[PDB]
């Protein structure tokens, strides 16, 4: 409903909604979260912790 | 980093050491395949090279990539003739492109309003293999530490050093544990919701985790639309 409240529920950011990802990611069918659109996106650990 | 952990494989990608005259002198960040984003007190003229996929410094684990600086970018506002540690934040353009893999992934970095929402979450990992005791020698392991936002007005009384506006306090109010020397340029991240950002540039200190004293750190979001655009592929 606002990017004010919660972010509009958006993963990554937000614009007055329609949701957004950083380079790498892809916005998800539920157009609020994100994910990977490349094999080694930024910010992501990949390797078995 | 004093009173930290020791970090997994793999488990802060966006890290690399530089090396000079004297090994793991600084951190640094991998912005892309090309550039790493540092602090310009830590560079200069002077031959460097990263490394990037390192754990142990002493100890070849074959995830390691070793790269020589071809270009040395400090913020143009950076004069260490009049502040040593203000606008400190430099780039390095690599000779050849970095891999990406599980042990070589880029640190995210989001607009200058996002940047500064998420450092005011208040809470960063830092990391680097720089010094583990106050005076002591630099850590074997990648070390790391959750460091709590420290407000601006408690952080102006803790100094009789000038903190500007797009510097920041992180630490401890006994101390114990905070990055050292050694760590500089490395990052100050942020996770959101899985992803880590950049939200700050580890940069000094007065000593290291005395208790009413705090690490200072650059801003990135003073400095992201200088990072993208002189890192563009
Ligand atoms: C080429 C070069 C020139 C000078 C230095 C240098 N000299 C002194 N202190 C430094 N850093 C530092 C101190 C305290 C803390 C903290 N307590 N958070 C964090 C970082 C530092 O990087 C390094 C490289
Ligand atoms: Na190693």
């Amino acid at each position: 409903v606002t990017c004010n409240i919660k972010n509009g529920r958006c993963e990554q950011f937000c614009k007055n909604v329609v949701c957004s990802c950083t380079e790498g990611y892809r916005l998800a069918e539920n157009q609020k979260s994100c994910e990977p659109a490349v094999p080694f996106p930024c910010g992501r650990v990949s390797v078995s912790q | 980093v004093v009173g930290g952990e020791d970090a997994k494989p793999g488990q802060f990608p966006w890290q690399v050491v530089l090396n000079g005259k004297v090994d793991a002198f600084c951190g640094g960040s991998i912005v892309n395949e090309k550039w790493i984003v540092t602090a310009a007190h830590c560079v200069e003229g002077v031959k460097i090279t990263v490394v990037a996929g390192e754990h142990n410094i002493e100890e070849t684990e074959h995830t390691e990539q070793k790269r020589n600086v071809i270009r040395i970018i400090p913020h143009h506002n950076y004069n260490a003739a009049i502040n040593k540690y203000n606008h400190d934040i430099a780039l390095l353009e690599l000779d050849e492109p970095l891999v990406l893999n599980s042990y070589v992934t880029p640190i995210c970095i989001a607009d200058k309003e996002y940047t500064n929402i998420f450092l005011k979450f208040g809470s960063g990992y830092v990391s680097g293999w720089g010094r583990v005791f106050h005076k002591g020698r630099s850590a074997l392991v990648l070390q790391y530490l959750r460091v709590p936002l420290v407000d601006r007005a408690t952080c102006l009384r803790s100094t009789k050093f000038t903190i500007y506006n797009n510097m920041f306090c992180a630490g401890f109010h006994e101390g114990g544990r905070d990055s050292c020397q050694g760590d500089s340029g490395g990052p100050h991240v942020t996770e959101v919701e899985g992803t880590s950002f950049l939200t700050g540039i580890i940069s000094w200190g007065e000593e290291c985790a005395m208790k009413g004293k705090y690490g200072i750190y650059t801003k990135v979001s003073r400095y992201v639309n200088w990072i993208k655009e002189k890192t563009k592929l």
